Parts: C-alpha cells; structure tokens; sequence
RNA sequence: CUCAAAGAUUAAGCCAUGUGGUAAUUCUAAUCCAAGGAAAGCAGGCGCGCAAAUUACCCAAUCCUAAUUCAGGGAGGUAGUGAGGAGGGCAAGUCUGGUGCCAGCAGCCGCGGUAAU
C-alpha cells in the first residue's frame, strides 16, 4: 500500500512565548477538538508539549504560531529505526554514531548542529545515551543491545569494563580560554605533565607544531590558532589507546592545519584508534581512512552514515545527496566560477584605483615588509598565508587604525571593516546595532536569502551580543561591513566558525555586491575555494611566523595560487567528476610531471 | 542531448538513424536498444533522424526482462562504429553500436555500463561517467 | 609502482602469471602461481625509479656513493669458505679463522663467532 | 532438579566485522581504486518464511596436528540464551446476570427466533 510515514515535532523554546499567544496551539489543534492529546500543555515550564503519537501532521500548529516556534515535518520512517539519544521532550535527537578502527584514522563531516559533537561524548564516556527513552542511570547494558548490528556494539563493551579511557579534545574553542589559566600555568606547564611518551615527544611535538614561540604564555593569552595547538599537543602526549580530536582546524591557518593533520595521522603508526570531526575537506581527505557523513537539519536531528571510503565519501558530500537516504540534504549544489562565466569589462574606472608604497609596520618583535602594489576599481583581493605573517596587520594599516612605522597611506577613500577575531563588545541588542549601520540593507530581497531567513535573526533581534553564538555573530558581522557604502571593503578571515553551508552564503555575497556596485574589496582567507570564487587577484605572504613577514603586489588567480602552492607542495590535480582539487602525495611521477608544468590546481580550463 | 546534459556537444558524424538496433551496455535486463527517435534532432523531407556519441534517443527494448519490453524510453548512445572525427584530427570507431536507458533528466537505470564508453559522452552525461570503466 | 621484470620487452605494463622463483613475486603457499600486473623492461618516463648500478667510475667523486665504504654484514661459516675467504690448505686449521664480533653488555663487551659447519 | 535440541524444511538465498619505488595487498626490485591497476566452519546480519541463541571464556578434559617442546586448534569443552474444559463423543445435572439466527461458540453432531445445559 502506501508507505510509511511519522511525524515529528521540535519545538524551540526561546521561540516561545505562551502569554502573548495564549496557550493557542492547544486551541487551534484539530485533534484537541476532538478531545485528543496531541498537544498538552504543561503546567510547570509553561511550555507547550506535543505528542508525537497523537499529532495529525495537518501542520496548522505551525501556521498559526505567531513567532514560527513549532516545526512538525513528515518522514518515512527514516529517523526511527537509528535512535541513539535524545535532549528531552521536542529537542534534538541523535541518530547512528561513527565506527571507531585502530590503527586508522575515521573521519567526521557534517553541517552545525548534526550531533558530531555529541558523538564524541557518547564514545568518551562523558554522556551515556537515553536512547531516545529513560535510559539515565547507568544503563550502558541496553546502549550495546541497541548498538546489535553495528560495529560499535564492540566498543561500547569496553567503555563499560573502562578498559580504554579516550583522551578527547574538546570542541568548543570560544570555552577554553575560560576554562583553563596556565594549563593552571603556562602551556610549557601543560606539556611536561601530560607527556607520558617520550622525553623526544616534547621537543619533536613542539616543533612540528610551531609552539616554539606560546610555550611562555598563559593559555587565556593565547589567540585562537594558539589555543588550539597545545590542545592537539596534549592530545599526542597522553597514554591511551583512543584519541579524539573534535574540530583540530578551527581558528588555524593554511599551514597550520596541514601540519596538524600529519601529526595525529602518526597515531594510527603505533596502531592507535583515531577518530576526528572535520569542517575542512582538504584536512579531512589527509587524516582519514574511512568517513562518516552527518547529514539532517540543524537542531533538529542528524544521522550518521555506514562507513565509507575516504575518497567515495568526499565525493558523494559534494553532491549534496545520498541514495540510501534518498535526501537532499544542501538544497544547492556548490560550484565555482569557471572564469569563463565572469563577466567582461573594461576596467579601471576612474583610471584604476588607489596605490600604496612600500610599507613596513615592526613591534619591535615582529617586522612586516611589504611591497609596493597597485589595486584598481571593481576588483577583489585575496589575502593569503600563514597567521602571524602580518596579514591582520597589512589591512588594519589600510584601514588606517594602524600608523606604519614607516611608508603611509593616507587616501581620500571611504574605508568599511570587518575585523578578523569577533567578540562583542557593544552594548545593545542585534537589532539595534545593525539598524544603525544601514537600514535599507535589511530591506533587500539578497540580505532576506543570505542572513535573515537561514539563522533566524528575528529571534536573535531581542537577544544581547554578549548572549550570542559564535557562527552566528560572524554572518551578521560580514554583513554590517557591506551594510554601509565604501569604496573599498576590508574583510578578514570571514570563514572562522562557520561550516561549509555558511561559508558559500558569505562567498556568493561578496563576489555579487562587488561586482554589482563596482566596489573594490579585499578578503583573507585560508580557506581555499573561498579564495577561488571570489577574486581576481591575489597577494601572497611568505616568511616566518611570529618573527617577520612579506607581502607580495597583487598577481592573477593563476600566477598567485602557484606561488601560494608551491610553498605547501601539495598539488590538488583535478578529480574529473567533482571538479575537486585531488591532493597529490609527495615524489611521484605524475606530480612530479605537473612540478614541471606548474600546475596546482585544476578547473574547467585549457592545460595539460 | 537536452534535459541533464550540462555541456554543449561537437558535431559528430551521425551513426544510427531511425530503426538501428544498438547493444544494451548496461545492468538493467536489457538485451539491446531499438532506436524511434533522436532528441534535438532537426526536419528535412524524407531525413531519418540518425543519432550519434552521446545523443539521447528514444529506444524500446526489442531482447530483454518482460518489464521492460512493450515500451518507449530515453536512452543514452554510449559506443558508434560509424567512424567519426575529432578536433585533434583523429578518425577512430568502436567495434559495436550501443548505449544504456536512461530517464529524461540523463539518469542511469543499471549501474553498471559493459565495455568503453566514448569520451565525448562521458563528457556529456555525469552519471555516464560515474558508471564507466574505460573511457575512449 | 609496479616493478619493472628483466626480459619481457615491451615498454608498458603486462599482467602475467608468475611462479615459485622469480621476480615480482613471492608465493603464499606451495605451488602457489598469481596472475600479476607487472612493468616493461624498456624505460619510460612513466616510471618513478630508475635502478642503476655502477660498472665503471668517473672521473669525479660522488659522494654517498665513492667517498662511502661499507662493511660486508656477515662473514664465511662453512669450513671451506673460511678456507677460501683467506686462502688456506686442508692443514692450517680453521677455527682461529673464523670471524669475531665484539658486542657490549655496558662493561662487560662480548666476543660471538659463527659455528663451523662441514 | 538434573538431562540440553537448536536457522535443514523457506532460499546449496546474500553476506558488515572479529639503496628504493609504489593508491593500495602477507606488493616487492562482487569489493578498493591517485584511472593506472589490486583483490554449507564460530559468532554475528539481511532475507526468507509456520518456523530455530551470543559478535562471550578457555585449553582444564578428549584428543588431534608440527620437531626430542608443550606450540597450535571457535576440532572440543565452559559458560549465555532457551518448561484448557463444564450439551453429548469426553467428565463435568452446570447454576445466576447480559444477549436475541445480531454478536459469537462449535474438530465432527450441532448451538444460538427473552425465560440459551
Ligand atoms: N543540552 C541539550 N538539550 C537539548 N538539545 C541539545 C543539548 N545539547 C545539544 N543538543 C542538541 O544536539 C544537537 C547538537 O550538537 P552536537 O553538539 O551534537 O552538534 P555537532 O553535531 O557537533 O554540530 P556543530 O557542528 O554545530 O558543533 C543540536 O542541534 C541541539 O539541538
Ligand atoms: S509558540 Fe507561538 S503561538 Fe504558541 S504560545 Fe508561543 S508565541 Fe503563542
Ligand atoms: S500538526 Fe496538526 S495535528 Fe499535530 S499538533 Fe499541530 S495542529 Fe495538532
């Protein structure tokens, strides 16, 4: 007959508010007409309850709630089978959780939300999984009976016994500064307790990880690629059999995340099991052996896949579809402008933009050099290289918020600026402070697709900035700069902290307004295809961290990205169904062609 | 070609009008592909269509699973045997006619595809790609 | 990274049936054959390696390579062989022959020789 | 309590997992693919159906395999899982309230159309 189908229903909370509405879902339902439980109200909480049981799945709840607090979706019954845990009544619901192999490296990807990080709980042993019921005390004798079937049922024996105690490091990055103060003292401090391997494992960890310089600070000192570094250190030096990582290239630089990932690889070298999550593809496709996709609505739920190749799952991800499932999970496909499909147009306007000499900005601990480069009218920059090079500090002298010791820069230009690190700290609600940068932005049907509708900023609109979250703040920061008119746009690294959905929004959005307005803005990045969709040229910086620096005058997307990755030595040739970069491992004689050609990359271009 | 077919097609020599029986390549229970139609093709008094590399026909299936038999479906021209030319001057040929079924949007019924598969329409129907062994 | 086979010819790659003793591969099990891919003995540049022995030297030093001398791991452990790496007569007596391999225990430092066979 | 049969009947149907190069094998001088190439035993799953259990422990026993030992062995052994009737033939007288050839009983014989053995 037909097939089979469920309801489910989630409801937010903060969304909530029973005085204004009255308790009108109970009353609007049509199952509470007729005398059923569909909806009950709870007097306690003063929330409103709906039973999954009872619920029609007329969805009339949902139109009628004055904020848009109710969600009710119709499945196949697809979600049922896998239930793993769930927060409570009309929360989020974990579905499947990822196989951990020794001697291997399994890796994670997934969009915010999808319960990767609570995964990582489940098989740590910090959280023991209801499994979608009252399971609480401890019952870790039914999670294995519910596990039957998969690999994990093995697992979750020995985290019982406490055979194996996994090491985990910890998601969240804005946390940690709170948390820890030295370790207690100092990072140096961190890494001599920790290190239960070898006396070598201090010094070598350190130096393959570029520590040298922050053993000497305190962590809550620390910037964000810093912080998370001496957590990957601690992470090798421990004694144990497991190892979990949980988003290792947050807040780290191009460099920086490559090395990383050829650390924790070494673990599955003294065949020790290695699990990761990973927002990062390039990151993701060196580490693993195997990966898992997490896929689902945000909040709402999210299911782990069956195990899969590495190559074989980066591919199906970036279909944004998968078979078994049946569900298009990313409602477009990603693509990137062939170069073909810009547009052409004289340009210059007014005959090409403004210039700037040679540049040196020193601490007196650091040195930045730079080149004297031209920008022109229209264009877009890309600012890449590692962290420390001075990137921040070449756009804050533009910016004109920094004096250079020596050169100058003073223009007649109307400058806007994103900042690289955001944390609040205005006073006032989001609302508020981006009405007063430019109401009018908020009006356009571009700013409805890309900001307002996707997070829901009407519900953060009441919330203070100090309350917010971090992924969140970023889209609405990159937003403000382009919310005011300038001739030149000024955006640092507008990826940190959003995921791969996120990412792309901010991607199409500075290419179109730049384009659109015949405006001219600079963007750093590390992230690699963001770079691709957006510019036109490029600057590169090469050096040392933490001691000096350069930068380069801006070249052509080609000439630039040679540079840029020449200097890593990985080559990305092209995978011919994807489109991807295809990482090349060293000495090899089809890389070792292409180091011939100087061919990095790869995209729907003539070359061999 | 049309619907799903992202890229734009070289002219190339016409093999199969109208009529034809080309192989069934793929895994689908098909034993061949007896073409009625060529998509996209043009009109001239008393021209068969003809079909080419990579071109959409419309087939039934005259040897194969009942289930599929007694009925018209896209398919996909995989291999030709007419010889044809490319832009790098080579006249080259396959030993076979054949191509897979397929649906409007350029989907594989089987999941398979037997043999080569010309390049040119590997180029033309991604998941062709994704079934093929060798290509050219 | 196939491996190149003397004697096929051919500058490209083949898949043939191998045996007990010989090149590109080792038998799991007795008699024991494995159709394997295997490269041509003709050089192209589709392969990552070359290997290459010297026969004669230059005229000019290579580093790693004339500057540097290495020590034969193991010496002779049958008789005759002791007999022949120091040119002997079935009179002089092996024994005193026989290599001698000093190895420390911290401060005690060992002497090991083989074991005379026939 | 001791003794323990056990997925054969359905589908001998299908199976997750337990000096140098190279994508990768115990590499070697219907699945994974750096597109080249390489790969009906225990438990346990799916399916199937009317129909059959655990991803456990162990060499102690019984013996087996390799050479003068005591190595190996899911052969094997321990555990886990895993017991209607009261009309007649039939033996009960069946008694009291509800039902009316509706609901239901009934292996057959037959019950049931307010006073139902
Ligand atoms: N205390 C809680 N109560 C109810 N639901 C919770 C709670 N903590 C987490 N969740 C739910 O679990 C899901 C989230 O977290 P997890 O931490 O599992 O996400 P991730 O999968 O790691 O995603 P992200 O990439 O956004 O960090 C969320 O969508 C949320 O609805
Ligand atoms: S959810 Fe909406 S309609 Fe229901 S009580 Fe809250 S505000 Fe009113
Ligand atoms: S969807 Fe319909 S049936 Fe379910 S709770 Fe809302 S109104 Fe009641």
């Amino acid at each position: 007959m037909s097939d089979k189908n469920s309801r489910i229903a989630i409801v937010s909370a903060d969304k909530c508010k029973p005085k204004k509405c009255r308790q009108e879902c109970k009353r609007s339902c049509p199952v509470v007409k007729t005398g059923k439980l569909c909806i009950e109200v709870t007097p306690t909480s003063k929330i409103a309850f709906i039973s999954e049981i009872l619920c029609i799945g007329c969805g009339i709840c949902v139109k009628k709630c004055p904020f848009d607090a109710i969600q009710i979706i119709n499945l196949p019954t697809n979600l049922e089978a896998h239930v793993t845990h769930r927060y409570s009544a009309n929360s989020f619901k974990l579905h499947r959780l990822p196989t951990p192999r020794p001697g291997q490296v399994l890796g994670l990807v997934g969009t915010n939300g999808i319960g990767k990080s609570t995964a990582l709980k489940i098989l740590a042993g910090k959280q023991k999984p209801n499994l979608g019921r009252f399971d609480d005390p401890p019952e870790w004798q039914e999670i294995i009976k519910y596990f039957r079937g998969s690999e994990l049922q093995n697992y979750f024996t020995k985290m019982l016994e406490d055979d194996i105690k996994a090491i985990i490091k910890p998601q969240y990055v804005d946390n940690i500064p709170r948390a820890i103060k030295g370790p207690v003292q100092k990072v140096g401090e961190l890494l001599k307790l920790r290190m239960e391997k070898s006396p070598e494992d201090v010094k070598r960890y350190i130096k393959i990880l570029q520590l040298e310089n922050v053993l000497k600070r305190d962590i809550e000192k620390l910037s964000g690629g810093e912080l998370q570094r001496f957590a990957i250190g601690m992470s090798c030096v421990q004694e144990a059999d497991v190892y979990m990582f949980d988003e290792p290239s947050s807040y780290l630089d191009v460099k920086q995340r490559l090395n990383a990932a050829q650390i924790i690889r070494s673990l599955l070298a003294p065949t020790k099991y290695v699990i990761c999550v990973e927002h990062d593809l390039s990151v993701l496709d060196y580490l693993s052996d195997f990966v898992c996709i997490i896929y689902g609505v945000p909040s709402v739920y999210g299911v782990v896949t069956l195990p899969a190749s590495v190559r074989e799952g980066i591919n199906i991800f970036l279909d944004g579809h998968i078979p078994a499932e049946n569900l298009r999970f990313r409602t477009e496909a990603l693509q990137f402008r062939i170069a073909d499909a810009t547009e052409d147009l004289q340009n210059d306007s007014a005959s090409r933009a403004f210039s700037y000499p040679s540049l040196k900005k020193t601490q007196g601990d650091f040195v930045l050099n730079v080149e004297e480069g031209e920008f022109s009218d229209s264009e877009i920059l890309v600012m890449m290289g590692e962290n420390g090079t001075g990137k921040t500090t070449l756009i804050k002298l533009l910016a004109g918020a920094l004096k250079p010791d020596e050169g100058q820069d003073i223009p007649k230009l109307n400058v806007s600026m994103k900042p690289q690190k955001i944390a609040p700290k205005f006073p006032g609600t989001v609302r508020q402070l981006f009405f007063k940068k430019i109401r009018g932005q908020f009006l356009n049907p571009q700013f409805q697709t890309d900001v307002v509708k996707p997070l829901r900023i009407d519900d953060i609109i009441d919330q203070e900035v100090q309350h917010l979250s971090g992924g969140e703040l970023q889209r609405v920061a990159i937003v403000l700069a382009l919310g005011i008119p300038a001739d030149i746009y000024l955006i640092d690294e507008p990826s940190a902290y959003l995921d791969s959905e996120q990412r792309i929004i901010c991607s199409k959005v500075i290419r179109r307004f730049i384009l659109h307005n015949k405006k001219t803005a600079f963007i750093v990045e590390h992230d690699f295809i963001m770079a691709t969709y957006l510019a036109d040229k490029v600057i590169v910086f090469e050096g040392i961290p933490s001691k000096n620096a350069h930068a380069r005058a801006p070249e052509s997307l080609l000439t630039g990205c040679n540079r840029f990755l020449k200097n890593l030595n990985v080559t990305f040739r092209r995978d011919p169904n994807s489109f991807r970069p295809r990482i090349n491992k060293l000495d090899s004689q089809m890389d070792k062609e292409q180091k011939s050609s100087g061919n990095y990359f790869f995209l729907d271009n003539t070359g061999i | 070609s049309g619907n799903g077919a992202q890229g734009t097609k070289f002219r190339i020599s016409l093999g199969l009008p109208v009529g034809a029986i080309m192989n069934c390549a793929d895994n689908s229970g098909a034993r061949n592909l007896y073409i009625i139609a060529v998509k996209g093709s043009g009109s001239r008094l008393n021209r068969l269509p003809a079909a080419s590399l990579g071109d959409m026909v419309m087939a039934t299936v005259k040897k194969g699973k009942p289930e599929l038999r007694k009925k018209v479906m896209p398919a996909i021209v995989v291999r030709q045997a007419k010889s044809w030319r490319r832009r790098d001057g080579v006249f080259l040929y396959f030993e076979d006619n054949a191509g897979v079924i397929a649906n409007p949007k350029g989907e594989m019924k089987g999941s398979a595809i037997t043999g080569p598969v010309g390049k040119e329409c590997a180029d033309l129907w991604p998941r062709v790609a994704s079934n093929s062994g060798v290509v050219v | 990274g196939f491996p190149m086979k003397q004697g096929v010819l051919l500058p490209t790659r083949i898949k043939l049936l191998l045996t007990k003793n010989v090149s590109c591969y080792r038998p799991r099990r007795d008699g024991e054959r494995k159709r394997k891919s295997v490269r041509g003995a003709i050089v192209g540049p589709d392969l990552a390696v070359l290997a290459l022995v010297i026969v004669k030297k230059g005229e000019q030093e290579l580093e790693g390579l004339t500057d540097t001398t290495v020590p034969k791991r193991l010496g002779p452990k049958r008789a005759n062989n002791i007999r022949k790496f120091f040119g002997l007569s079935k009179e002089d007596d092996v024994r005193d022959f026989v290599i001698r391999r000093e190895v420390t225990k911290g401060e005690k430092t060992y002497t090991k020789a083989p074991k005379i066979q026939r």
